[PDB]
């Protein structure tokens, strides 16, 4: 039954919008760690 | 008007309580850096974030120099553009609030080049 869950995972990670949001979140966590 | 008033009430409480420095300066700039660094927010939250950045000072504003390019490339969609058809190109916002964002992002950037 995990095939529909894998297709729902592929439905929510494909495209330009998700990887750029990840690039914003990792920049947030790097600057938040390096704030001091 | 409420964003511009509440942003100039945050700067009033960063100076009324200087004994709590290093306990509400990094907390508030961490709140603003956490709320600012995303795509799925409405325009007014970004405006309040940038005005709260504006009512800070010094190297902290420089601390948002690096992560502004990718923020613009995600929120304004310059996917290979050559800066020519910018008036009628863009996707989340309208033209007026994008002009407000480009105005307010250098309304705070003037503090880092005046010293």
């Amino acid at each position: 039954l995990f095939k529909l869950d894998l297709e729902d995972l592929k439905q929510q990670i494909s495209g330009t919008r998700f990887i750029g949001n990840l690039s914003l979140k990792i920049r947030y966590v790097l600057w938040q760690c390096a704030i001091d | 008007a409420l964003r511009d008033f509440a942003a100039s009430l945050l700067d009033y409480v960063l100076k009324k309580f200087p004994q709590a420095y290093k306990s509400l300066k990094p907390r508030v700039t961490r709140t603003l850096l956490k709320t600012f660094l995303d795509i799925n927010r409405v325009f007014g939250t970004y405006y309040g974030c940038l005005k709260g950045v504006s009512v800070l000072e010094g190297e902290s504003i420089r601390f948002f120099l690096g992560n502004l390019n990718n923020w613009a490339r995600l929120v304004f969609n310059e996917s290979g553009i050559t800066l020519d058809n910018i008036e009628e190109h863009l996707t989340k916002f309208t033209k007026e609030e994008t002009q407000i964002l480009v105005d307010t992002v250098i309304s705070a950037l003037l503090v880092l080049k005046k010293d």
